[PDB]
């Protein structure tokens, strides 16, 4: 019995916080504002089952924005390869990565 | 009500003083003349960036320069 | 996900196994309950601070607040036992069996 | 070079504690129509050195019934906690520039009672238990008032930073718009540091020594220096909060002279207070702070909430 | 008489003068004669890191002016 | 082993949680949880949460100072156990420390453990932002919009705390 | 980082004094100097007996009032908000709720002592 | 080790902390010594009520048979080094009540006494003289030299 | 703002141009591959920028603001 009285009386109680892509104080965006906007606007009013069956790509992109786990696997793979290539001894870091680089500004 | 007030002022003046301060803090901002001044002072603080807008050619209010007379000024806080 | 997330959730389930296996004292179980809530609070605050969700920043502390609003109740549910029994052992708390 | 700054912060406050013991005995004798210690050195300048060496060549005398873990852990934690909250104090430039130094002071002041509780419970005695219970009641009394005093005084500052507290003094002191809160804050600092008439833990007539009655020399001196660093630092904090001085960025000598003199005068006033009044009962401690202090500070808190809206005087948060 | 406390308390004044002053003097050494750049928010830190990245010596207190550009 | 400061603080968090999860005595459990809360507050400060870390610090200090007063008031035994005065307390403490070091060795070796969900071995600093929030902190406006945006939440929180006061008054009456 | 250095230095200075106070002087202990102090007589029982403490409600309501403080503490930054009327009204409302709890404590005989 | 012996003898003798152990007339005489007229606190002598933080003990009054275990336990709880100063005649040899059935004939039988102060009650100036004699006895101690010889 | 965008693009280009010279003999890998289904720009996480540089830059850049007193 989800008695949605927030729409019956027209009073906003907790719709201003429930979603990451809502109105924020001093207009500060979150880390996945665009992905939230895409996932809401693609999956609006068509039902949860059709939203899961059809809007899976933008939800997957949003979950990858939030968790960033595929980027972690990428960084882990390149870092293990880097550690291995240093350990056998056929890799030398450039001066830019080593620290003496004189950054842009 | 004078006898009751004298009685509580004689017994415990701290409660009378606390309730007087509470009543003043309740009823005075509703009679304050500078509350709207506080409203515009808080609203006029430039926290984030004032990004411009695209032009369709029909706008009489927004300026093209910060020093143009068109647009809102802040003379009221400068004088006060 | 990450590493500190794993540590915090493992702390939560460690404190859960601490609560779910008693050791003959009520207030120690209350401490384990507040530990489970500590893990919950730490996880929620870290999740928000990673995801830059500013407007949800009220939820951790308020969560924390409500926990104290029940935790003292647990303390208020202790001395009453101490007002009937001499101590607060849970093996003495078996009157409700008939 | 932060090590040199840390050492020069932490050693001369211990020397200040020792000479505070000196001038404590001297002045406390002087309002009692007698001289102070003046035999050991010229005007008794060598009394703190003799007191410090004497306590450190005695026998520690650990009790058998005492749980040795918290017994050895309480005084070091007390001295560290009395030492670790000196950093956010602007002097005129603080050691660590924390944006929320008031919250740090509040939390480390809440932690300072735990040494008293662990010293009361670690030693197996009735007097230590009674002292721990009275310390608990003292914390109950003072915390719920002190937090609101600090918030309501801080409401005109605009932020929790202690560095911006020196900016607000540039026109007038905040003791003029918050003199009642100044009285509340002074009584709260009287209550927190466990000084008479709000001692209630190191009682001489009620108990023998209370929380450290089983504490022999060596570990006992740590509580002494912790309490005296606490009172000196608390008076410095009160001076910065209410009687902040004129700061010039080109010459910090003026502000160092001014706040040193003001905090020294406030500590002399504390010494003057501590031996002119009878000791309060601890049942009247929360028959006063929970009864007379709390409604007044609630009224003044809502008044200071509604006052910058009234006069259009909202302070900047930066 | 009473004024005999006035020596000893004066020593405490020195014990309340040596720490804080030293910090200010330390701030006149590690920062190259200026005060320590008080960082309170992200933009102050970004400006200080900008000075660190433009100075070329990896020190923020080495401030270069309009003579640096041509 | 420098940028693993969040990892080290989390390991001390789990160590203190295993330490007080043995439930030896309320004072020692409070000590273990307070060490855990100290390093958790250190985690939150190291992630930029000054206010939240200091708030959980102050709240826990007050709450288990009350808990200390209660265990010294009523719930006390004649000979409290520290950690080794009883067998199962030390057994479960050593057991929890052994599992803690077990997934420590599991996460520092293959850098990807699978306990329910999958977990990586890098520090969380990789997910932290590269952008600057100007002249302000975002959590500060979170707890500032607590009063303006947060109407229903503050109303129900205040009503629940008032109800907690009246309930705690009503429970320990006796008659 | 500097906070960690200050904490470590303070702990090092604290724990060095007790070590100096302990292992430097000569120890000489018998089974009377380690005895508990009861004004020159033997203790009656142990100190682990449950205290019949009388301010249990005062400690619990200290906790509750500290959580009231936790609600009332982010008020200064709310001074920079735009919607000032809701801010002022609900800060006054929360302070009034604190005062209502205190007044109910006062009337229903809670601030006094048992026995 | 001769000069280090000179240091720790100066530290102990200039910060003597007696304990509030009086029993009789002689306790009131001690309180009269602690008055502003004679001012014990000028010599580094401040009263401390706990035996665990006291250096010396001045036994003032009559030690009865109901009091000997209490005095013995209080003396045994004091940390080393400890000195005992007998006072009056009651704590010296029983004095007026030497032949009584319930008075210990001198408190030497219970605790080892370092300094004997004669009087009934001894004058506070004489008591100050006895305390100064105890300080001079502490001054000529030879602990580290004897340790070096052994 | 212009400096920040130019530096971010420069650091990402530096990280991409050295990914080619390290991962060649591995099988079935496409260099510079994104993990997003869309081509829209995203704000890069800190591991993508300084994940190949020294650790001193890591504690001076990630925790540098928090650890500066
Ligand atoms: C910080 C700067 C320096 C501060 C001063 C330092 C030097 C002076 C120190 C003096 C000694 C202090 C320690 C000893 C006393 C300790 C006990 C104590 O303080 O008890 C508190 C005492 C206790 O009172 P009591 O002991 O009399 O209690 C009796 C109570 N009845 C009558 C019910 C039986 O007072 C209070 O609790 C009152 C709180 C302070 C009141 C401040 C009022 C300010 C003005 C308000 C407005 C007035 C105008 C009228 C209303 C107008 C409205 C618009
Ligand atoms: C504010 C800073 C304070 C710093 C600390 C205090 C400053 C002084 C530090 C040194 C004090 C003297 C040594 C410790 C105290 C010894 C007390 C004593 O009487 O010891 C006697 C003892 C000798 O007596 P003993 O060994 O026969 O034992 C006496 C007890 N009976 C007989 C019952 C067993 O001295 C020592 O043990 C020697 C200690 C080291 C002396 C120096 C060695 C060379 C150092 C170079
Ligand atoms: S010696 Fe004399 S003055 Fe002292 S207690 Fe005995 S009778 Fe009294």
């Amino acid at each position: 019995p989800f008695f949605d009285v927030q729409k019956k009386l027209g009073v906003d109680l907790d719709h201003w916080m429930t979603i990451q892509s809502a109105e924020q104080p001093h207009r500060i965006p979150a880390r996945c504002h665009a992905f939230e906007k895409e996932w809401i606007e693609c999956a609006h009013g068509i039902g949860s089952i059709r939203a899961e069956k059809e809007c899976k790509i933008e939800f997957e992109d949003f979950r990858e924005c939030l968790l960033r786990q595929k980027t972690m696997k990428r960084l882990n793979a390149i870092k293990r390869q880097r550690d291995k290539l240093i350990k056998e001894g056929k890799y030398t870091p450039p001066p830019h990565h080593s620290g003496q680089e004189d950054l842009r500004p | 009500v004078a006898a009751f007030l004298k009685n509580v002022w004689a017994k415990e003046p701290v409660l009378v003083a606390s309730f007087a301060i509470a009543g003043l803090a309740v009823i005075l901002p509703t009679l304050s003349p500078y509350t709207k001044y506080s409203l515009m002072i808080n609203r006029a603080t430039p926290y984030n960036y004032p990004v411009p807008l695209r032009d369709d050619g029909n706008m009489p209010d927004v300026p093209s320069h910060p020093q143009d007379p068109q647009g809102p000024s802040l003379e009221w806080l400068k004088r006060l | 996900m990450s590493l500190v997330y794993m540590n915090i959730m493992m702390a939560f389930t460690v404190s859960l196994t601490g609560l779910l296996m008693y050791r003959s004292h009520l207030m120690s179980s209350l401490l384990c309950l507040e530990g489970m809530m500590l893990s919950l609070f730490i996880l929620a605050t870290l999740m928000i601070l990673n995801s830059h969700f500013t407007l949800a920043s009220m939820m951790p502390i308020i969560l924390l607040v409500f926990a104290a609003c029940e935790a003292a109740l647990g303390l208020s549910l202790l001395v009453m036992v101490s007002n009937t029994y001499g101590t607060d052992y849970v093996q003495n708390l078996n009157l409700l069996q008939c | 070079m932060f090590m040199i700054n840390v050492l020069t912060l932490i050693i001369p406050i211990l020397l200040a504690v020792a000479f505070l013991t000196l001038v404590e005995r001297k002045v406390l004798g002087y309002m009692q129509f007698r001289k102070g210690p003046n035999v050991v050195g010229p005007y008794g300048l060598l009394q703190p050195i003799a007191d410090a060496i004497k306590l450190f060549i005695k026998e520690p005398l650990r009790p058998a019934t005492s749980s040795i873990s918290m017994f050895i852990l309480a005084p070091i934690l007390a001295l560290t906690l009395a030492l670790t909250m000196w950093i956010p104090l602007p002097m005129p430039y603080p050691l660590i520039n924390m944006n929320l130094g008031v919250l740090f002071m509040l939390a480390m002041s809440s932690l300072a009672v735990y040494s008293i509780l662990w010293s009361g419970w670690a030693s197996n005695s009735k007097y230590a238990l009674i002292g721990a219970l009275r310390a608990v009641a003292q914390t109950i009394s003072y915390e719920v008032t002190l937090a609101i005093i600090l918030l309501s005084v801080l409401l005109m500052n605009g932020s929790f930073t202690l560095s911006t507290l020196i900016i607000t003094q540039e026109q007038v002191w905040l003791i003029f718009p918050a003199w009642p809160l100044a009285m509340m804050w002074f009584i709260s600092t009287l209550a927190e540091t466990n000084r008479a008439p709000f001692d209630l833990t190191e009682g001489e007539s009620e108990l023998v020594s209370g929380f450290n009655v089983e504490y022999a020399a060596g570990p006992f001196a740590l509580f002494f220096m912790a309490e005296y660093a606490n009172i000196i630092m608390m008076n410095i904090f009160t001076t910065t909060l209410f009687l902040g001085a004129f700061h010039n960025p080109y010459m910090p000598e003026l502000y160092t002279i001014n706040f040193t003199i003001k905090s020294l005068l406030l500590s002399i006033t504390f010494l003057w207070i501590r031996a002119s009044y009878p000791r309060f009962r601890y049942d009247q401690l929360m028959h006063l702070l929970w009864k007379n202090f709390l409604p007044l500070t609630l009224a003044l808190c809502m008044w200071h909430v509604s006052l910058p809206i009234l006069l259009s005087s909202i302070p900047p948060q930066t | 008489m009473w004024f005999e406390v006035l020596p000893g308390i004066a020593v405490m004044g020195v014990c309340l003068f040596i720490p804080g002053m030293a910090t200010a003097r330390i701030h006149r050494f590690s920062n190259g004669g200026r005060e320590k750049r008080v960082a309170h928010y992200s933009y102050q830190w970004y400006l200080m890191e900008r000075d660190r990245r433009v100075s070329g010596v990896n020190r923020y207190y080495v401030s270069k002016g309009l003579e640096n550009i041509d | 082993m420098m940028t693993y400061i969040v990892f080290i603080l989390s390991i001390i968090f789990v160590m203190g949680f295993v330490g007080f999860s043995s439930k030896p005595s309320p004072i020692y459990g409070g000590l273990g949880l307070i060490v855990s809360g100290g390093v958790g507050c250190g985690i939150v400060l190291n992630f930029g949460g000054s206010f939240l870390g200091l708030m959980v610090f102050l709240i826990y200090l007050g709450g288990m100072m009350v808990v200390f007063g209660y265990t010294t008031a009523m719930a006390t035994e004649q000979y409290p156990e520290v950690w080794v005065s009883n067998k199962v307390v030390l057994g479960t403490f050593i057991t929890g420390l052994l599992m803690e070091f077990l997934m420590v060795y599991y996460v520092l070796k293959d850098k990807e453990v699978e306990i329910v969900f999958k977990f990586n071995g890098m520090g969380d600093w990789v997910i932290y932002d590269t952008g600057d929030s100007g002249f302000f902190s975002e959590e500060a406006m979170g707890i500032a919009a607590l009063y303006s945006y947060g109407t229903w939440l503050v109303i129900v929180t205040g009503w629940s705390l008032l109800i907690g006061v009246v309930v705690i008054m009503e429970i320990t009456r006796g008659n | 980082m500097n906070l960690m250095i200050t904490l470590l230095t303070n702990f090092t200075l604290a724990t060095l004094l007790v070590t100096i106070a302990f292992w430097l002087p000569q120890l000489n202990v018998y089974s009377e100097k380690t005895s508990p102090y009861e004004c020159g007589f033997d203790p009656m029982g142990s100190a682990r007996l449950p205290f019949s403490m009388k301010f249990f409600l005062v400690a619990i309501t200290f906790l509750l009032f500290d959580l009231e403080i936790a609600l009332l503490l982010p008020l200064p930054w709310a001074s920079q908000t735009t919607n000032l009327n809701t801010m002022l009204t609900m800060a006054l409302l929360l302070i009034f709720l604190l005062a209502v709890s205190l007044a109910y404590e006062w009337t229903q005989k809670g601030l006094e002592w048992t026995e | 080790v001769a000069k280090l012996d000179d240091l720790i003898n100066w530290a102990r003798r200039s910060s003597l902390w007696p304990m509030t152990f009086g029993l009789a007339c002689c306790a009131v005489e001690m309180m009269h010594m602690a008055a502003p007229r004679y001012d014990m606190d000028r010599f580094g002598v401040v009263f401390r009520a706990s035996p665990r933080q006291s250096d010396v003990m001045i036994v003032a009054g009559t030690l009865t048979n109901k009091m000997a275990p209490a005095l013995r336990k209080v003396y045994d709880q004091m940390p080393e080094p400890r000195y005992v100063v007998s006072m009056g005649s009651c704590a010296n040899g029983g004095g007026y009540y030497h032949y009584s059935y319930s008075v210990v004939r001198g408190c030497d039988r219970i605790v080892p006494v370092d300094i004997y102060v004669p009087g009934c009650p001894p004058t506070a100036e004489a008591l100050l003289y006895g305390i100064l004699q105890l300080q001079k006895k502490i001054k000529r101690e030879k602990r580290l030299r004897i340790w070096y010889r052994r | 703002q212009a400096e920040k965008d130019r530096r971010v693009l420069q650091m990402l280009r530096e990280n991409l141009e050295e990914e080619a010279t390290i991962m060649k003999d591995v099988p079935g890998w496409k260099v510079g591959e994104s993990v997003f289904h869309t081509t829209r720009w995203v704000t890069p996480m800190m591991g993508e920028l300084y994940g190949l540089r020294t650790g001193e830059e890591i504690l001076s850049s990630t925790y540098g603001f928090i650890w500066y007193t």
